[PDB]
C-alpha cells in the first residue's frame, strides 16, 4: 500500500486521541448546543451537571433511563477515558451507547434529550467513534436544527455522501437527497439491520416508521424502470416487510401493508410470492385497522397479478386461514362500501375456493355475485366450476337459484359453457 | 456526490495451512 | 501505536526517531525518505531519491 | 392535426352520448396520418407523415 | 367458440390501472408530519388506485 | 511420425478445456494448474502470468488433475503422471484396462479411482520421499455399497481415512486396513460435487437437484441443508479468509454467495460462464484470501475479489458485492484464420467461428485481448441502417494485415462469411 | 482487617475507581457422541519427537510416543488453532399459517 494510505489508516485509528492543545480544542469545541468559543471554554463538570439534570428529567418522563444514570452517567463516567480502556471495555461501551441512542431516538424534540446527548457527544465522542448508529437514529428528524448541527459537527462515513454535500450549509437536507441516500443499495442493508435491531428491542414509533415507509416507496418509484434493480431490490424490502409483519404493532403492520401494496403494483411478482405474503398477513393479523388495511392489501395484490392461473382457487391452508381471520359479513360490508375497489380476481378466486371447499354458503355466494360487478371470463370460470359442483354434489335449490340468477344475467353464457361441457 | 466505490490493489498475503503428511502417519 | 508498515518496493529501511519521541524518519535503501508525525498520522515530508 | 389522439371506450361512449376520452395522447407534434390497432386490440400505432421517425 | 375466443375474452376482460411513475410519491415527505398511519395508508391507496 | 525439422512447443490462447483446475502454493506464490487437452499449463494467481507448461504431450487428454506443494499429478488415459515444473518425471501405469476417473493425494498415499469403481492406493517408498511410487493396495466398491464413484476426498485429522463420495452415499475407507470402516445413510438425490469444509469432520455435498447438504461424519448426520431448485450444483467453495461465506457454482453458469451464519444469500452472479459449455465447472476460494477463481468450460478463467465493507460498525451484514478482477480467456470454437501482427512476433490475430476476433500475445499470456467491435461515427454524422441491439459480425473467412503505417489509419481488412462487404480494423 | 463500606466508597471516590462502572457495563444487557469407532485407530501409536511439527503438537519434554486417540486430539486442537470454529456450525442446526413462509420463498427464488 502507499504510505499516504497507511498514514491515513493510522490517523483514523488514533482519531479520537488529542495529542496537542489544538486537537484537544477541536475535539472539545465540537458541541451540540453551545457554539465554538463557549464550547471550548466550558468544562466536564458543567456538562455533567446539566446531563444529570436532563436525565433525571427524562427518567421522570419514562423510567427507562435510570440504568443509564447508573452506568453511563456517573462521576466515574466523568473520570474515565475511551482510549485508556481495553478492547473488551470499548465493545461494552459501544453496546451501551447503541442502546442509549436506540432509546433516545424518539424524543429528539426535547431539550433534556438534547442536553444528555450533548454530554455523551463531548465526553464519549460518539460523533467520532460511532456515527452510523447516531445518524440512523436521528435520520427521520432531517428537518430540524439538531440534525443540521449534527451534520455540521460530525465526521461522515462513506455512505452519507449526499449529506457530505449538505454539511455546513443553512438549508435542511431535501427529500430528494433523502431519496438518493435510500436509493443507494448497501445503505438499504444498513437501515435493514437498524430496523431489525429496532424491532427486536420493540422500540419503534410512528414518525420513524412513516419516514421509513415514505422513503422506501419513493425508492421503488425511482427504480420503477430498471427491472434488474427491482429484482435485486426485492429481497431487501420484502424481508423488511416480513419482519415488520413479524412485529406485533399495528403501525408496523400497516407500514408492511403499504410497502407490499406499492411493490406488488410496481413490479409483477409471482403467484407463490403473493400467496406467501397473503399467508403471513393473515397469520399475524390482530387488530381492526390492521384488518381493514390488510383486506385492501389482498385486494390490491390479487388485482395486480395476472397470468396462466390468474383466478385459480386458494389452497386449503390459506383459505381456512382467511375464513378464520375474516367473516362473510365483513367481506360483504366491505363490498357494500361506497368506494368499491376492484376486487375482481380476488372475489373470483374466493368464490371458486368456497365452491370447492365448503359447498354450504351458496346464499353468501349469491350475495357476493349480486353485490359486485363481475367480469365475463370470471363468470365463465364460475359457471364451469358450478357445473362441476352440480354434477358432483346433490342438486340444491339455492344452486339452481344461482343458475336462475344467471338466466336473469346472461343465460347464453351458461348455454355456451354447457354446450362445451354437457347437454 | 454519490457514494465513492473505489477499487484498490489486492495483496495476497501469507496463508497458513494443514499438513496431510502430518495427517497420514505410520503405525506402531 | 505499535505499527507495522509494509512498503516492499525499496530497500531495507532505516528508522530514526526524534529526541522528543514524536516524529519518525525512515530512509529506504534506494530513494525513499519519509518524515512523519506517525501518531496523529500526518506525513510531514516525503522525498523520492534514486540516489 | 395538432398531433393529438383521443382514445375512447365504446362500452361507455355508446351510453354516455357525449363521451370523455379514456386517454388523450400527445407524443407526436405533427398531423396524424396512420392510426392502426393490433389484430387483438392491445397496441395502437400512430404515424405522422410529416417528419421522419414519427 | 375456440381458444382464440377465450383468449380475446380474457384480454377484453382485463382492465387498466394507474401505473407507478417515478414522480408520484413526492408529496408524502411534505405531508408526513403529525399524521396517522391509517390516513397515510389511505393517501397511498388513493394515489395508487 | 516425429519430424526432423519441427517440434511442438505450446498452445496459445487456452486457459481451460473444462477439466476442473487445481490451486496450490509455494509459500507466497499461489499457482493454478489447468488442463488444456493433452497439455496442461500452470498459471500464477497473483498476476495471472504464465509460469509453466508441460513440455511433453500426453498421448490422450488429461482426465484428472491435482496439485500439492511442488508436484502436479495428472491422470490421462490409463496412467498417472507426476510432473515437476511441467517436466514429466514419473509415470505410474495402472494394472487395469479402465480409465482413471478421479485422483487425490494425502500424506504418503496417492488414491486414484477408475470408472469401474476401482480404487488404487499407492504408498511412497520413503517417508521423506517426494511422490508415491510403490503400489500399496487396490480396493473396489461394488453396487451394494454405493453407485458410481463421484469424488475422493481426504478430510483433515483422519489417520489413513479416505472419504469416497458415490452417487448414493458416503463411505469411509481406511487404507492401512483396506477396510470400509463406516458407510453413511442414503440420500434420495444423486450426489455430484463434494467439498471438505474448513470446519472439522464436515463435507458439503451438492446434488443433482438444488441441494447443498452440510453433512458431518462424526455424528453421521445432515447438520444443515440449503435448497436451490431448478439447478444442477457444479462447484462448491468455502471462504477461509475469516468469514462464513459459501460459494455455490451451478451448472447453469451462476455463482451464489451464501452467508452461513445469517442463513442468507449475500449475492448472486449471473452468467459468469457460458451455460452451453457446462457453465461454472469450478469455483474456488483462495486459501486465506478474499479472491475466488472461477473457471468455465468456455475457455474462460476469471478471478473476482471481495472488497472490505464500507460500514464501520456492521460489516458482515453490509458486505460489499463481488468486484470483477482479472481474467484470461480464449475462443469458444477453434480459430478459423490467424496472422502475425508484426515482424517482432509478439502478437497474433485470430478469428474463430464464434464470431469474435482476438489478439493474443505470445510472450506471457497476460495480453489475450478481444478486439472490440464498437462502431465509429460516420464523417457525415448521418444515421446508419441497423437494429436496436448489438450482435457480432459473421465469421471471418479471409484476413489481411499490414504494418507499414500502423496507428495512422486502418491496417486490417477482414472478409466475412456470406457478406457483401469487408470490414476494416484498426490494430 | 477488611475495609468498611463507606470508607470503600470514599476510597472509590478519591482514587477514581472505575471498576464498578466497568462491572455495570459488562453486565449491562438490553432488558427491553460419535457414530463409528476403529480398533486400529485406537491402538495405533505414532512417534512424537521425530519432527518439528509434532514437537509442536506435543505437551511434555520427555514423552516420545503417544497413542492414536490422543495424537488425533492434539491434531484436532492444532487444526482448531489454524481455523477458528464458527457459530454457524457450532450453535445452529436444522433437525394457522406461519410467519416466515415469505422469507422461505425469498430464499428459494432468484
Amino acid at each position: 500500500s502507499s504510505l499516504s494510505d497507511q498514514l491515513a489508516q493510522v490517523a483514523s485509528n488514533n482519531a479520537t486521541v488529542a495529542l496537542d492543545r489544538k486537537r484537544r480544542q477541536k475535539l472539545h469545541s465540537a458541541s451540540l448546543i453551545y457554539n465554538s468559543k463557549t464550547a471550548a471554554t466550558q468544562d466536564y463538570d458543567f456538562i455533567f451537571e446539566n446531563a444529570s439534570k436532563a436525565l433525571e428529567e427524562l427518567s421522570q418522563i419514562e423510567p427507562k433511563f435510570a440504568i443509564f444514570s447508573r452506568t453511563l452517567f456517573s462521576e466515574s463516567s466523568i473520570s474515565l477515558d475511551r482510549n485508556v480502556q481495553t478492547k473488551e471495555e470499548i465493545k461494552d461501551l459501544d453496546n451501551a451507547i447503541n442502546a442509549y441512542l436506540l432509546l433516545a431516538s424518539s424524543k429528539w424534540y426535547l431539550a433534556p434529550t438534547l442536553h444528555a446527548t450533548e454530554w455523551l457527544v463531548r465526553r464519549f465522542q460518539i460523533h467520532v467513534k460511532n456515527t452510523e448508529m447516531l445518524l440512523l437514529s436521528t435520520l427521520n428528524y432531517y428537518q430540524t436544527p439538531v440534525f443540521k448541527r449534527i451534520l455540521s459537527i460530525i465526521k461522515l462515513p462513506p455512505l452519507f455522501n449526499c449529506l457530505s454535500n449538505f454539511v455546513r450549509s443553512e438549508k435542511p437536507p431535501t427529500a430528494l437527497t433523502m431519496i438518493k441516500l435510500f436509493n443507494d443499495m448497501d445503505f438499504l442493508k444498513l437501515y435493514t439491520s437498524y430496523l431489525d435491531q429496532c424491532i427486536k428491542h420493540n422500540a419503534t414509533y410512528t414518525n420513524q416508521l412513516l419516514f421509513t415507509t415514505c422513503c422506501f416507496i419513493n425508492v421503488v418509484a425511482f427504480n420503477s424502470n430498471n427491472d434488474e434493480k427491482l429484482n435485486q431490490l426485492v429481497p431487501i424490502l420484502l424481508e423488511i416487510s416480513a419482519k415488520l409483519l413479524a412485529s406485533k404493532s399495528k403501525d408496523c403492520q400497516i407500514a408492511a401493508h403499504t410497502i407490499l401494496v406499492v411493490f406488488a403494483t410496481a413490479l409483477p411478482l409471482k403467484k407463490t410470492i403473493i400467496l406467501a405474503a397473503m399467508e403471513t398477513i393473515l397469520s399475524n393479523l390482530d387488530a381492526k385497522e390492521a384488518k381493514h388495511s390488510a383486506l385492501l392489501t389482498i385486494c390490491k395484490l390479487f388485482q395486480t397479478l395476472k397470468g396462466q392461473g390468474n383466478v385459480d382457487q386458494l389452497p386449503s391452508k390459506i383459505f381456512k386461514l382467511f375464513d378464520s381471520k375474516f367473516d362473510t359479513v365483513s367481506i360483504l360490508t366491505f363490498l357494500d362500501k361506497e368506494d368499491k375497489p376492484v376486487c375482481d380476481k380476488f372475489i373470483t378466486s374466493y368464490t371458486r375456493s368456497i365452491a370447492r371447499y365448503d359447498r354450504s354458503k351458496l346464499n353468501i355466494i349469491l350475495s357476493l355475485l349480486k353485490k359486485i360487478r363481475l367480469e365475463r371470463y370470471e363468470v365463465r370460470l364460475i359457471i364451469t366450476d358450478l357445473i362441476y359442483l352440480s354434477e358432483i354434489l346433490e342438486d340444491k335449490s339455492q344452486l339452481v337459484e344461482l343458475f336462475e340468477y344467471f338466466i336473469s344475467i346472461n343465460e347464453d353464457l351458461v348455454l355456451k359453457c354447457l354446450k362445451s361441457l354437457g347437454l | 456526490p454519490k457514494v465513492v466505490r473505489e477499487a484498490k490493489k489486492v495483496e495476497m498475503t501469507e496463508a497458513r495451512a494443514y499438513n496431510a503428511d502430518a495427517d497420514t502417519a505410520k503405525a506402531a | 501505536k505499535a505499527l507495522d508498515l509494509s512498503l516492499k518496493e525499496f530497500g531495507p529501511y532505516h528508522i530514526k526517531y526524534a529526541k522528543n519521541g514524536t516524529h519518525l524518519l525512515i530512509t529506504g535503501r534506494k530513494g525513499h525518505v519519509a518524515s512523519m508525525d506517525w501518531r496523529k498520522g500526518q506525513l510531514r515530508a516525503e522525498l523520492f531519491l534514486n540516489e | 392535426e395538432s398531433g393529438f389522439v383521443n382514445l375512447y371506450d365504446r362500452n361507455n361512449a355508446m351510453t354516455s352520448s357525449t363521451p370523455t376520452p379514456v386517454a388523450a395522447l400527445d407524443q407526436l407534434t405533427t398531423t396524424i396520418s396512420n392510426l392502426q390497432f393490433s389484430p387483438d386490440g392491445q397496441i395502437l400505432c400512430m404515424a405522422s407523415r410529416a417528419v421522419k421517425d414519427a | 367458440e375456440d381458444e382464440e375466443d377465450i383468449a380475446l375474452e380474457f384480454i377484453n376482460g382485463e382492465k387498466k390501472d394507474k401505473l407507478v411513475n417515478m414522480n408520484s410519491f413526492t408529496s408524502m415527505f411534505d405531508n408526513i408530519q403529525n399524521v396517522q398511519m391509517d390516513t397515510f395508508f389511505d393517501r397511498v391507496m388513493k394515489v395508487l388506485t | 511420425k516425429n519430424s526432423k525439422i519441427f517440434s511442438p512447443f505450446r498452445i496459445i490462447g487456452n486457459v481451460s478445456n473444462g477439466v476442473p483446475f487445481a490451486t496450490g502454493t509455494l509459500g507466497s506464490t499461489f499457482y493454478i494448474v489447468t488442463c488444456v487437452g493433452k497439455t496442461f499449463q500452470i498459471y500464477d494467481a497473483n498476476t495471472l502470468h504464465l509460469l509453466f507448461v508441460s513440455e511433453k504431450e500426453t498421448p490422450s487428454s488429461i482426465v484428472a488433475l491435482s496439485a500439492h506443494f511442488h508436484y502436479v499429478y495428472a491422470a490421462y488415459e490409463n496412467k498417472v503422471g507426476i510432473y515437476k515444473r511441467g517436466i514429466e518425471e514419473h509415470l505410474l501405469e495402472l494394472e487395469t484396462d479402465a480409465n482413471v476417473e478421479h485422483l487425490c493425494i494425502f500424506g504418503d498415499y496417492l488414491c486414484a479411482s477408475t470408472d469401474d469403481n476401482s480404487i488404487f492406493i499407492y504408498k511412497k517408498s520413503d517417508p521423506q520421499d517426494k511422490y508415491p511410487s510403490e503400489f500399496y493396495t487396490k480396493l473396489t466398491v461394488t453396487e451394494i455399497q454405493g453407485g458410481e464413484i463421484v469424488s475422493l476426498q481426504h478430510l483433515a485429522t483422519y489417520l489413513n481415512k479416505l472419504t469416497v463420495v458415490t452417487k448414493s452415499n458416503v463411505l469411509l475407507f481406511n487404507v492401512r486396513t483396506g477396510k470400509l470402516v463406516f458407510t453413511s445413510n442414503e440420500f434420495p438425490d444423486q450426489i455430484t460435487t463434494a467439498e471438505p469444509a474448513p470446519v472439522l469432520d464436515i463435507i458439503a455435498l451438492g446434488t443433482v437437484t438444488g441441494e447443498v447438504i452440510m453433512f458431518n461424519m462424526r455424528k453421521g448426520k445432515r447438520i444443515r441443508t440449503i435448497k436451490i431448485p431448478q439447478s444442477r450444483i457444479s462447484s462448491l467453495s468455502f471462504r477461509t479468509d475469516g468469514s462464513s461465506h459459501l460459494s455455490v457454482g451451478t451448472s447453469s453458469g451462476d455463482l451464489i454467495f451464501y452467508d452461513l451464519d445469517r442463513r442468507s444469500r449475500i449475492h448472486v452472479l449471473k452468467n459468469i460462464h457460458r451455460e452451453s459449455y457446462g457453465g461454472v465447472t469450478q469455483a474456488t476460494f483462495l486459501n486465506g484470501q478474499p479472491i475466488i477463481v472461477t473457471s468455465g468450460g468456455d475457455n474462460s478463467l476469471k478471478e473476482y475479489v471481495f472488497d472490505p465493507s464500507l460500514s464501520q460498525g456492521s460489516g458482515d451484514v453490509v458486505v460489499q458485492p463481488p468486484r470483477y478482477l482479472r481474467s484470461r480467456g480464449g475462443h469458444s470454437q477453434p480459430p478459423s484464420y490467424i496472422a502475425f501482427a508484426d515482424s517482432q512476433s509478439h502478437f497474433m490475430l485470430s478469428a474463430s467461428k464464434d464470431r469474435s476476433l482476438w489478439s493474443f500475445s505470445l510472450r506471457k499470456d497476460a495480453q489475450s485481448q478481444e478486439m472490440s467491435q464498437r462502431l465509429h461515427k460516420k464523417q457525415d454524422g448521418g444515421r446508419v441502417g441497423g437494429s436496436t441491439i448489438k450482435s457480432k459480425f459473421p465469421e471471418i473467412v479471409a484476413l489481411a494485415i499490414e504494418n507499414a503505417r500502423i496507428g495512422e489509419w486502418e491496417n486490417i481488412i477482414t472478409a466475412h462469411k456470406d457478406e457483401k462487404f469487408a470490414r476494416t480494423w484498426d490494430m | 482487617p477488611p475495609p468498611d463500606e463507606e470508607e470503600q466508597l470514599l476510597a472509590k471516590f478519591v482514587f477514581g475507581d472505575t471498576t464498578d462502572l466497568q462491572e455495570n457495563l459488562a453486565k449491562f444487557n438490553a432488558d427491553f457422541e460419535a457414530a463409528w469407532i476403529d480398533s486400529d485407530d485406537e491402538k495405533i501409536k505414532v512417534p512424537i519427537l521425530v519432527t518439528n511439527k509434532t514437537k509442536k503438537l506435543r505437551t511434555s519434554y520427555n514423552e516420545s510416543k503417544i497413542n492414536g486417540v490422543h495424537y488425533i486430539n492434539r491434531l484436532r486442537s492444532q487444526f482448531e488453532k489454524i481455523y477458528p470454529r464458527p457459530k454457524w456450525v457450532d450453535d445452529e442446526s436444522d433437525s394457522n399459517g406461519d410467519i416466515n413462509a415469505l422469507t422461505k420463498i425469498l430464499s428459494t427464488t432468484y
